[PDB]
């Protein structure tokens, strides 16, 4: 443990929100009939809970003495004490996502600027273009080094100012 | 028929077939494998 | 002929514009002692909506 | 009372003496375009800073520009 | 629909059934007049569909096939007669027989 | 009317008499003016503001003294409430004075909120008389200033250019004697006074020449024996008034808290302005004035200027810039007054310097909001007044290659970049608030994503705070940092961090990140909305003249698609609504987690301030049900002048929203129609204006707007954070 | 235009009920303006202030309070019956001035007679930096 926080399984207060929030459903099912609809879908989220609150225990989380589970950010602490599925991991999961949209769409809008009426391709997709490209994004970090190490990537000076 | 290829290429069509991409992939990741937090 | 060709492209140094450092096409220059001859059209419109101004021999220079 | 000055990039539109109403601005002879005439700003006196006139303006930044300034009756548009 | 939360928006509404509480008061209308069962809701339900495509099909009749002249549109004489006595007048006596022979009786 | 500009007396509307004063003290652009001139009237005006702040504090002492209770809250400080002045309405009902009689005064009176008692009584003051005979003392220091500003207004007595442009002369007389010599007396009222009158001994004029501070008296100071001072310190149990538990020290380093007055050791007080005064004095020595030793100032600009040429020339020219322009020299001074103003705001709470003052639950949340408050309003300033310097007093020649002409040469990368932060923080922030608001209402609130704040957490273990446990140095027995400040600081120091019932380093969880996190957004924001409308003052691509029209101006008209707000005024204009909301978070955080601790429930903020119905719930709804109480049908208690005036804001705030909302054009076409009765009309036709009436201008209308509105944004929270801590007492 | 033609203040008006949007006590007391023009048949006419009047067949007259209500009625006369209206100034003193047609021709129209006034040989932009004219007025002239 770190910080003062001891972990979800050993807490006493994430077991009573956990009996706490199964016991409004138990009180809401006494109302309707074994084998009806409402009887299923009210069983099936007391099974989501009751497996909601094992997994988060199980991957070793880290509760507070509210009794809710709290993360930690840097690396350090994360991999030390075996904490790095909670942000450390995610960040990079994002970037690789978020650097893919702009490869793509970085492509796409060169690639239309070398035509003729470019304006008309911005409002008028190129769709057959656009999926290809899509498609042709799963190696975004290599291009981008590619085109750094290459000095394509950066306009010099040849941008507007204003004084 | 070339017409209409067109107007599916508009920018409000194809926003909308890209809304139920991404939207229909989300909620099909939260139905199977319900409500994820920590990734393992 | 007292300035660049016809069709040909150069680029703006006029601080005030709103095409500075940028690139357009060369319409035509008058050679009667104008003071600001060369006549340019870009692409871009500016933020009124017009596309083509008068500049001078010493504002443009060449390509990139 | 307000400020109308009109500078080198005129090319003889007249398109800002149709546009202000109080005839403010009217065309003047000169050798420096290719239509041979400029605008001017005789009667400031009646300008009632609408600014109109810079809208007209189709270069690529204002010949003509109306630098705000101390207000009148007249340049207030009072009526009354 | 059971989705990541959600679900508990179905309330315990009563009558073997649990949804959101509504407030237009359709089930007070569908009372005044005479339906005791869901057929007569589906059957009102496909008329619309039928109605609503005939109106679709007219605006493009009344349009791109036989459009109206500026004559026909100036006959403002013979719009109030046919809206006032056939649209307002048969409508309501039209309304009428159906609830004296069915919004009564039940 | 207005005699320093003729242009606005010749208007014959009501534009000359709003225009008239608020163009009143901007010297710069009067008629007739000269630099020299310039200078000599902000001289005398400055004295001006001295005059109304050494009257303003003897109205203070006065109106407490004649009408207060201090001689009876000395001897019960915890119990008794303090009193600022009386009442006099006669527009009240007898249950009223009834109700607002709850002082020990025969007829009612307002309770303090300031802190007045809490400081006075600290450094020694324990009678009304005392107070009579100070209020005294300032009216006649003011009365002096007043007489100043004339006397250095003559022909005579009337100082040049060069004397207010000697920068080594003013540095080396202000850090050592304003700074200093001011400092370095303090310790000796602290010494000679304050510590014997919380030890018994009645210290005055009539005897502080015969009793002595210390026993030994001064021969320790020459002998060199300075130890001797810091030998028998006082005692734990120590009553702060009598001389049971005292000692004979006069200057020490005990470090933390004294035990019964949650305060700092009045001895280290006295220690700590007896150093600040040395190095002051020290550096008032270091520039040059009149003699050969010492530093200059434009030798050491032009000095450093690295070579390889990362800052081009460097810091050169710039000593002409800063010396000639006044609205240079007006940013920086607001920057640093506004920060340090921060500081007094942070540093008191945590570390209270006055006795009896973490008890007063009330005056410790009013003092520390209208800091934080007026530190938001004088930064905003320093920025309008740094872009004002763009406009009038920057010269791009002389000013070339240096630092201030490459930073406004690549402005499109700076604007940018606080874009995406401020983006980047906005976007994620709200993100979490709303992912626990709507998992939370489903009934899962387990699935918030709650992060704690590691790096914050690390720095208490860093400074003593032993809860969490990441055994740091200062956290660990056996680093050099805990052994070195062992005998001196430590055990006073440890003792009161890791003590949780005060305001020392609180505890920090996941809904304190979210809150820092928020913050931050309001504070990168705040900065690009004034950042740009100084770098962008001088030209925009809408605008590339912006500086031969000004600093305020409506707008360059509807051409170019519309150009309303680009002015820099318009810049700063925006940037309040933000700084009201940047502060407004930041004040909602300090009390609620402050109340909670009082309340001694803290788990209602850690639980609650993870998603937004908390703040809605838990502390906004919750805690104005005393203060809306205020007069019932049934009846009123004594916080009915707070919900009054909790109203009163709630209307002055919408009441701006006409003036940003709705424009002039639909009103001067108002006022037309209703001059057309005015003349039409029998009789009152025969009665006729002197100045035309016309609507107010657009500019006008932006800053009367804001002033409804900011004025809103205050009057409703003050009379929130009393009344809701007030009715509680807790 | 030749020679400037005196005011004839005694000319048949429009046949206009009357409005709200006339003249108020400035008028009397600081100046008025007023136009003429001559129509060759009866005609109706959006009026600046109010609504419709009927024109008349020869000179007509009316009195405004502003140069902008008459300017406003010039461009409706000019575009819509190709007419040439002249207006004047009048003060409460009784002093007229002759203003639009100051030279005869419209002033979108070129004319030899003119003089060129406030007019700044260099480009917009390209001026002085306001620091070097801080203590007296103007940058731009
Ligand atoms: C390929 C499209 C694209 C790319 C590559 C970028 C890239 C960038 N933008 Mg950006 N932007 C875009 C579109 C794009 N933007 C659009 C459509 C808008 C209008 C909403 C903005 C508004 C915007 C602002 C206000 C700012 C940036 C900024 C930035 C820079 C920092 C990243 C950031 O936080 O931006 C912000 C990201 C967004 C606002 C999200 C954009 C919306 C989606 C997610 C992207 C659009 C993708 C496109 C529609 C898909 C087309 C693909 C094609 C094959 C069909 C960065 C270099 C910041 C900057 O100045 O850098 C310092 C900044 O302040 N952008
Ligand atoms: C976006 C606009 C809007 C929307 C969303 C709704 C929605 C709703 N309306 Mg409403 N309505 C509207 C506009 C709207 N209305 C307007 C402008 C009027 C003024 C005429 C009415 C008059 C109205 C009435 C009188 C009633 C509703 C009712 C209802 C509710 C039941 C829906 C229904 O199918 O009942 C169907 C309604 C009926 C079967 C009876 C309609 C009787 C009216 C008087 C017919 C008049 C039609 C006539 C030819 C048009 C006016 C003639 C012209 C000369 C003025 C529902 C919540 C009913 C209700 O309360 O729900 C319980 C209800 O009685 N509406
Ligand atoms: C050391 C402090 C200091 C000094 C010496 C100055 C000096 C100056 N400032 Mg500056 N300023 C300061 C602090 C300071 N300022 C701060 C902290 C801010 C940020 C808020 C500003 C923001 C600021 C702006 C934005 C401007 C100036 C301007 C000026 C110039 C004078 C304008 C004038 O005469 O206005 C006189 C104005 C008034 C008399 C009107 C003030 C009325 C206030 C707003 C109403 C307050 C509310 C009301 C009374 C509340 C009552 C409560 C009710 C319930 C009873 C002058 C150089 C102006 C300037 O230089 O123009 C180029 C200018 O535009 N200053
Ligand atoms: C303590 C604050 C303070 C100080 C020191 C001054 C000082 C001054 N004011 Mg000022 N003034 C103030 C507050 C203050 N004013 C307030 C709050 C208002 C609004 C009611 C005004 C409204 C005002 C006007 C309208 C005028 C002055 C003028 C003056 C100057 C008169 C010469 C003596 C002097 C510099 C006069 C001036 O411009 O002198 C040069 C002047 O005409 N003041
Ligand atoms: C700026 C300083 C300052 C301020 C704000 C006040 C404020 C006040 N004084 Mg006060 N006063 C002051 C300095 C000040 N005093 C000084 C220096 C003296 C000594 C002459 C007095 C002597 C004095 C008397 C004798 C009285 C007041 C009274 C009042 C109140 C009357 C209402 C009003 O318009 O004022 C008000 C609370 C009157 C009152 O009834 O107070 C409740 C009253 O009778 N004052
Ligand atoms: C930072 C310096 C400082 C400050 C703020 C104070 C503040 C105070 N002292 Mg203290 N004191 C100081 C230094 C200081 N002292 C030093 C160095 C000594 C050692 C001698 C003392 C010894 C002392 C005694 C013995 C007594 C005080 C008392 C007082 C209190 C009332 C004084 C009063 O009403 O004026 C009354 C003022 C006079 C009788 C005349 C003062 C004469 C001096 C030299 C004038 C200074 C004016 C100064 C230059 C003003 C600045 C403006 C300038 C431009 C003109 C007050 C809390 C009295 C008290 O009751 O406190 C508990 C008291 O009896 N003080
Ligand atoms: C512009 C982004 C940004 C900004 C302005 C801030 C600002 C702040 N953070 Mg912070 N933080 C950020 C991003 C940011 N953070 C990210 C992405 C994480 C991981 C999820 C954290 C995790 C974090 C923790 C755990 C804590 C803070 C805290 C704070 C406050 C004190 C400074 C500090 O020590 O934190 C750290 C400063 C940084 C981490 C700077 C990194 C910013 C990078 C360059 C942007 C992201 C790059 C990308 C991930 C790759 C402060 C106001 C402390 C606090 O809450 O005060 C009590 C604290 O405990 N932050
Ligand atoms: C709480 C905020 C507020 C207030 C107080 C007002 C008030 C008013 N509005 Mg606005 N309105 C508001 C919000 C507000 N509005 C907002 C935000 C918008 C934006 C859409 C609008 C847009 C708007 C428009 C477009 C118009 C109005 C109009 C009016 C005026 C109508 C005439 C009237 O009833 O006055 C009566 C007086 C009062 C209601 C004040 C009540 C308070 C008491 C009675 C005053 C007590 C005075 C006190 C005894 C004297 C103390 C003196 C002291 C110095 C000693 C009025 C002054 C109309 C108007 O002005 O034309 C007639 C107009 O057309 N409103
Ligand atoms: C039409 C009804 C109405 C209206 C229009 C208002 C309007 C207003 N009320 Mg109010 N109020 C009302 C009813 C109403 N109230 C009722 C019925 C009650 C109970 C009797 C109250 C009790 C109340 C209190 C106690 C207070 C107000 C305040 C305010 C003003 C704050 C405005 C603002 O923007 O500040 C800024 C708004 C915010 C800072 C956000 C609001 C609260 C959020 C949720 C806190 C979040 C902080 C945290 C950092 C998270 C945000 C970060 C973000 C990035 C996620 C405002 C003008 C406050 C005030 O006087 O202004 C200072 C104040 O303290 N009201
Ligand atoms: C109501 C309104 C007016 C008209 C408001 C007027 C004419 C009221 C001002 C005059 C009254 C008589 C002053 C009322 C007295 C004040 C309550 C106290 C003033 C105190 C000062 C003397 C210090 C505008 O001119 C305007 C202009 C631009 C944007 C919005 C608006 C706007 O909303
Ligand atoms: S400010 Fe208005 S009235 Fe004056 S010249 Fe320009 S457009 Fe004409
Ligand atoms: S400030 Fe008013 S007049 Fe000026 S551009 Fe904006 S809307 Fe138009």
């Amino acid at each position: 443990d770190i910080a003062g926080l001891t972990p979800c399984s050993e807490s006493k207060a994430y077991n009573k929100l956990e009996r706490k929030e199964l016991k409004v459903l138990d009180k809401r099912l006494k109302q309707y009939e074994p084998g009806s609809a409402p009887y299923l879908a009210l069983q099936a989220t007391k099974e989501r809970t009751e497996n909601r609150f094992k997994t988060y225990a199980k991957q070793g989380l880290l509760c507070g003495n509210d009794g809710l589970p709290h993360l930690i950010s840097d690396p350090g602490l994360a991999l030390r004490f075996n904490h790095a599925g909670e942000v450390f991991i995610p960040t990079f999961g994002f970037l690789y996502v978020a650097g893919y949209i702009g490869h793509v769409g970085r492509q796409y809008i060169i690639l239309s600027k070398e035509d003729a009426k470019p304006t008309d391709k911005e409002i008028i997709l190129d769709v057959p273009l656009a999926l290809k490209l899509a498609f042709q994004g799963w190696a975004w970090p290599l291009a981008s080094i590619q085109e750094l190490r290459n000095g394509s990537l950066l306009e010099k000076d040849e941008n507007i100012t204003v004084s | 028929m070339k017409d209409f290829t067109t107007y599916l290429s508009t920018a409000p069509v194809v926003g909308l077939g890209w809304a139920i991409f991404t939207s229909g992939l989300l909620i099909e990741i939260n139905r199977f494998f319900p409500d994820p937090l920590v990734f393992s | 002929e007292i300035g660049p060709k016809r069709g040909s492209l150069v680029k703006v140094l006029r601080p005030e514009s709103y095409w500075y450092n940028q690139v357009g096409k060369v319409v035509s220059v008058d050679q009667s002692g104008i003071r600001y001859p060369v006549v340019v059209r870009f692409e871009n419109q500016n933020y009124a909506g017009v596309s083509t101004n008068n500049y001078a021999l010493d504002e443009i220079e060449e390509v990139k | 009372a307000h400020v109308v000055k009109i500078y080198d990039t005129c090319i003889g539109c007249t398109q800002c003496v149709r546009a202000c109403p109080l005839d403010v601005l009217e065309m003047v002879p000169w050798d420096g375009c290719k239509a041979a005439q400029m605008a001017s700003s005789p009667r400031t006196e009646d300008c009632v800073g609408c600014k109109r006139c810079e809208t007209a303006c189709p270069t690529d930044f204002l010949s003509v520009r109306v630098y705000l300034g101390n207000e009148s009756t007249r340049s207030l548009g009072l009526a009354y | 629909w059971p989705i990541v939360g959600q679900e508990i928006l179905n309330g315990d509404v009563g009558g073997g059934f649990q949804g959101i509480q509504i407030t237009s008061g359709f089930f007070q209308l569908w009372r005044a007049s005479g339906i005791t069962s869901e057929l007569q809701l589906y059957s009102t339900a496909i008329g619309g569909l039928v109605l609503a495509a005939a109106c679709f099909f007219a605006g493009w009749f009344h349009y791109h096939k036989a459009a109206p002249k500026l004559e026909w549109f100036q006959n403002v004489e013979s719009m109030l007669n046919h809206h006032l006595a056939g649209l307002l007048g048969l409508g309501s006596l039209a309304w009428a027989g159906h609830q004296i022979h069915v919004s009564l009786p039940v | 009317f207005p005699k320093f500009s003729q242009g606005l007396a010749q208007d014959p509307s009501t534009r000359r008499i709003w225009y008239g004063l608020a163009t009143a003290h901007d010297f710069e652009s009067h008629d007739g003016m000269t630099e020299e001139n310039l200078y000599q009237k902000i001289f005398a005006s400055h004295f001006g503001q001295l005059a109304i702040i050494f009257l303003w504090t003897s109205g203070n002492l006065f109106h407490v003294a004649w009408q207060g209770n201090f001689e009876q809250w000395v001897t019960d400080p915890i119990h008794v409430r303090p009193i600022a002045h009386a009442i006099w309405d006669p527009h009240f009902g007898q249950p009223a004075v009834e109700a607002f009689t709850r002082g020990g005064a025969s007829g009612p009176v307002n309770i303090a909120t300031s802190g007045v008692y809490q400081w006075w009584y600290t450094i020694g003051l324990r009678s009304n008389q005392e107070l009579y005979v100070s209020s005294v003392f300032l009216a006649l220091v003011s009365a002096v200033f007043l007489f100043a500003g004339w006397l250095h207004l003559q022909p005579n007595f009337q100082p040049s250019l060069s004397w207010f442009k000697d920068a080594e002369s003013r540095l080396n007389h202000h850090l050592a004697g304003l700074f200093g010599v001011s400092s370095l007396a303090w310790t000796g009222h602290l010494v000679h006074v304050a510590i014997p009158e919380s030890r018994g001994q009645h210290v005055g004029w009539d005897n502080f020449l015969s009793v002595l501070p210390h026993p030994q008296g001064l021969t320790p100071f020459w002998s060199g024996n300075w130890a001797a001072y810091a030998q028998n310190p006082d005692t734990a149990s120590h009553a702060f008034g009598t001389a049971d538990g005292s000692g004979t020290a006069i200057l020490t380093f005990l470090g933390g808290f004294h035990p019964q007055t949650q305060s700092l050791w009045l001895s280290d007080m006295a220690h700590h302005h007896l150093a600040i005064a040395v190095l002051f004095i020290v550096a008032g020595h270091m520039y040059r004035t009149n003699f050969g030793i010492g530093h200059r100032l434009e030798a050491i600009l032009e000095a450093h200027t690295p070579p390889a040429g990362g800052l081009g020339a460097g810091h050169k020219g710039l000593f002409h810039t800063v010396n000639n322009s006044l609205h240079f020299q007006l940013g920086l001074a607001l920057a640093s007054v506004g920060t340090i103003t921060s500081l007094v705001a942070q540093h008191m709470y945590s570390l209270p310097p006055y006795a009896y003052l973490a008890v007063d639950f009330t005056t410790q949340a009013s003092l520390y909001t209208h800091h934080q408050y007026i530190a938001g309003f004088i930064m905003c300033g320093a920025f309008a007044h740094g872009a004002i310097f763009f406009i009038r007093d920057y010269d791009p020649e002389q000013n070339k290659g240096n630092v201030l002409a490459r930073v406004l040469d690549h402005k499109e990368a700076i604007i940018s970049h606080l874009s995406w932060v401020s983006l980047f923080l906005g976007f994620h922030t709200l993100g979490l608030y709303v992912h626990n608001d709507v998992v939370q209402a489903f009934g899962t609130p387990e699935k918030q994503i709650l992060i704690e704040p590691v790096f914050a957490q690390w720095i208490q273990a860093a400074q003593g705070k032993s809860l969490y446990g990441f055994d740091l140095l200062l956290a660990s027995s056996s680093s050099p940092a805990y052994s070195a400040g062992q005998s001196l600081w430590l055990p006073g120091w440890l003792e009161a961090i890791n003590n949780n019932q005060n305001s020392l380093f609180l505890t920090i969880g996941p809904g304190d990140f979210l809150v820092h996190h928020a913050i931050a957004l309001g504070l990168h924001t705040t900065t690009l909305i004034l950042v740009k409308g100084a770098l962008d003052a001088r030209g925009s691509k809408l605008m590339p003249d912006k500086k031969d029209f000004g600093y305020s101006f409506p707008c360059d008209g509807p051409g170019r698609g519309g150009t309303c707000d680009i002015s820099a005024y318009d810049a700063f204009y925006l940037a309040v609504f933000w700084m009201l909301n940047t502060i407004g978070w930041v004040t909602f955080y300090w009390h609620w987690k402050h109340l909670t601790l009082w309340q001694g429930n803290v788990s209602q903020f850690d639980e609650s301030s993870t998603y937004l119905m908390g703040w809605l719930r838990d502390y906004l709804w919750l805690n104005s049900s005393q203060l809306i109480n205020g007069y019932n049908p049934f009846g009123m208690n004594s916080l009915s002048v707070w919900a009054w005036t909790f109203l009163f804001g709630h209307l002055v705030y919408a009441t701006g929203f006409m003036f940003l909302i709705s424009w002039r054009g639909y009103w001067q076409e108002l006022i037309e129609t209703l001059v057309w009765a005015h003349e039409k009309t029998p009789l009152a036709n025969l009665v006729y204006w002197k100045d035309k009436p016309v609507a107010l201008s657009i500019v006008q209308a932006r800053l009367v707007g804001l002033a409804h509105f900011s004025v809103g944004y205050i009057f409703t929270y003050a009379a929130f954070l009393i009344a809701s801590t007030a009715g509680r007492f807790g | 235009p030749w020679k400037q033609p005196e005011l004839d203040p005694d000319t048949p008006s429009p046949i206009f009920g009357g409005s709200t949007g006339g003249l108020l006590r400035k008028a009397q007391v600081e100046e008025f303006y007023v136009i003429t023009w001559e129509s060759p048949k009866e005609q109706i006419f959006e009026m600046p202030t109010g609504g419709a009047a009927i024109m008349r067949k020869g000179p007509n007259l009316l009195k405004f309070a502003r140069k902008e209500q008459c300017m406003a009625l010039t461009t409706q006369l000019r575009s819509k019956f190709r007419q040439t209206p002249c207006f004047y100034r009048v003060y409460a003193d009784g002093k007229v001035q002759y203003l639009h047609p100051k030279d005869g021709v419209y002033p979108e129209k070129v004319n030899a007679g003119r003089v060129g006034v406030n007019q700044n040989m260099r480009s917009i932009g390209k001026n002085v930096d306001p620091i070097k004219v801080v203590k007296f007025t103007g940058s731009e002239p």
